């Protein structure tokens, strides 16, 4: 399956070689001739007056190989002008042997990414719903208005905004492969590429993602403050957390958009080359991931030190649940993320597929895991729910 | 999301 971006790359190479032919082919035998031209769909050579000119359908089409016997043609008119209709104001061409271009299926993404799409979409759907319910529950009860509950409420808003931004991304990319945007000799998709809407949605996604990871970092730092300090921490730290979880991701996400116009503005900030520019966003995100993991492990050390004597059946339950969250996030997530600094520069393949599988399924279902963990499974929320019911 | 979009 030939992807859009790969089609653009091949087309650009077609244009390079094509312009080179335009420059190097010798001029025609006589000045009675219409001029060779590249019309962005084919390189037309000079034409004898009153004759047909043929070129193969341009090979950058994803399906050019299915109609190799087809050709596209122009007519060089007898007045030495290219034939054009008084109407279309643009020169006539016949693309019919290559018209399956409008309705063919060859320009599709790799099916494996479509396999991951249903998974992470379902995970952000259930996470979005349960986070909406749980956020309504913690927000709704005046007796539950804890400071830590407001922190978890901010984490819920971060996961929800993340699921929304990923939904708008899936709508945009789904439209990019739709038959309407993939018009015959598609141009409306290019007009969408020039739009601010093409890039602003993806930048908004980048902010929701970096804000989600930084909010997980605020969650880990808050747990370490409640446990290592054992203090009833105040509002100055809370004002700091509000500045951090929405502020820092803005702080390194804005430059990524500035560079995204200054270079790769033709990419609609979707596909990205120049790996350092992509490190501009992911590298701080890798920092938040690794630091949140290290605070996680340190909290595990604190619980290993402080509960050393007590063992009850509830400790057998919740302690095993801590083994579940460790084996899910500590044992696996940080391995793929810390190695990911090397895993996208190289080491692609089925290993890349397993990497996207574990990371996508993880962060997709982590919002549901946080909704059930910080709300529905909380004991005080259960007894308080049974107080009225 | 950001990485997956590329190959997509
Ligand atoms: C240019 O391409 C087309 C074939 O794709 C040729 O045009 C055909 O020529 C006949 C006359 O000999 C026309 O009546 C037909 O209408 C054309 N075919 C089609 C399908 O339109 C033409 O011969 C080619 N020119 C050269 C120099 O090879
Ligand atoms: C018919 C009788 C039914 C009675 C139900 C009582 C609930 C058991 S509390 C159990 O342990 C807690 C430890 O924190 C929490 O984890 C809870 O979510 C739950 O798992
Ligand atoms: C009735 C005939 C049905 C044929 C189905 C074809 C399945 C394609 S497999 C898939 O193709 C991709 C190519 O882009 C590769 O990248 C992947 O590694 C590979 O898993
Ligand atoms: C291990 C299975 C080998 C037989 C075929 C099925 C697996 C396909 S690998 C797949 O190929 C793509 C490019 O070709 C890459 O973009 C992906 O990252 C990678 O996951
Ligand atoms: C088109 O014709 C003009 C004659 O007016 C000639 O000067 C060239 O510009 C020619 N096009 C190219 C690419 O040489």
């Amino acid at each position: 399956t030939v992807s859009l971006w790969e089609t653009v790359q091949k087309w650009r190479e077609y244009r390079r070689q094509c312009q080179r032919s335009l420059t190097e082919d010798p001029p025609p035998a006589t000045d009675l001739f219409c001029n060779r031209t590249f019309d962005e769909y084919a390189c037309w050579p000079d034409g004898e007056p009153g004759s047909f000119v043929n070129v193969s359908c341009p090979w950058y089409l994803p399906w050019a190989s299915s109609v190799p016997q087809g050709h596209v043609y122009r007519f060089c008119t007898a007045e030495g002008l290219w034939l054009q209709k008084d109407n279309s104001s643009l020169p006539w061409r016949d693309l019919s042997e290559c018209e399956e271009s409008k309705r063919g299926e060859r320009s599709s993404p790799e099916e494996q990414l479509l396999f991951l799409y249903i998974i992470y979409t379902v995970g952000y759907a259930l996470s979005f719903s349960a986070l909406v319910i749980a956020s309504a529950i913690l927000l709704g009860f005046r007796h539950l208005h804890c400071t830590r509950n407001y922190i978890h409420l901010n984490l819920f808003a971060s996961f929800i905004l993340r699921a929304l931004s990923v939904f708008i991304k899936d709508a945009a990319l789904k439209w990019m492969y739709s038959e309407a945007a993939q018009a015959h000799q598609w141009r409306g998709l290019l007009s969408y590429q020039d739009s601010l809407s093409c890039r602003l949605v993806f930048l908004f996604m980048q902010y929701c993602v970096a804000a989600n990871y930084y909010w997980l970092l605020v969650e880990g730092v808050y747990l370490y403050t409640l446990l290592a300090f054992s203090v009833f921490s105040e509002q100055w730290i809370f004002r700091l957390y509000v500045s951090i979880g929405w502020g820092v991701p803005l702080l390194f996400v804005v430059p990524w958009g500035i560079v995204k116009y200054l270079y790769e503005d033709e990419a609609c900030w979707a596909r990205n080359s120049n790996m350092n520019y992509w490190l501009i966003i992911r590298l701080p995100i890798l920092f938040a991931i690794g630091v949140n993991f290290l605070i996680f492990v340190r909290v595990i050390a604190i619980v290993v030190s402080k509960l050393k004597a007590n063992l009850m059946c509830k400790t057998d339950i919740k302690c095993r649940l801590a083994k579940s969250t460790l084996t899910l996030i500590a044992l696996l997530a940080t391995v793929e993320v810390i190695f990911a600094f090397v895993m996208d520069e190289h080491a692609r393949g089925t290993l890349r597929f397993i990497k996207l599988f574990t990371e996508l399924s993880f962060t997709s279902f982590q919002g549901l895991m946080v909704a059930i963990l910080y709300c529905f499974a909380n004991n005080e929320v259960q007894l308080e729910f049974r107080k009225s019911w | 999301x950001g990485t997956f979009t590329s190959d997509x």
